[PDB]
């Protein structure tokens, strides 16, 4: 096959590039939460 | 992202159908 192979390396491209910016979610964002109700819990 | 594989999927199924179309060209000839 040579044609679902297209679906292979594209996921090998896409998902890793899709894996990317969630490191900034781990990276960028003491206090975290500011609501009067949120601190009741 | 939510639909990154979705938009490319039907493109791949279009590319999937050309192979079996040439195999029906073989089933005719």
């Amino acid at each position: 096959a040579m044609r679902i192979v297209m679906g292979s390396w594209w996921l090998f491209t896409l998902i890793v590039c899709s894996s990317y910016t969630a490191n900034l979610a781990a990276f960028l964002t003491p206090v975290r939460t500011f609501q009067d109700l949120s601190k009741q819990l | 992202s939510f639909a990154g594989v979705f938009c490319i999927l039907a493109i791949g199924l279009l590319l999937a159908c050309l192979v079996a179309a040439l195999e029906l060209w073989w089933n005719s000839n």
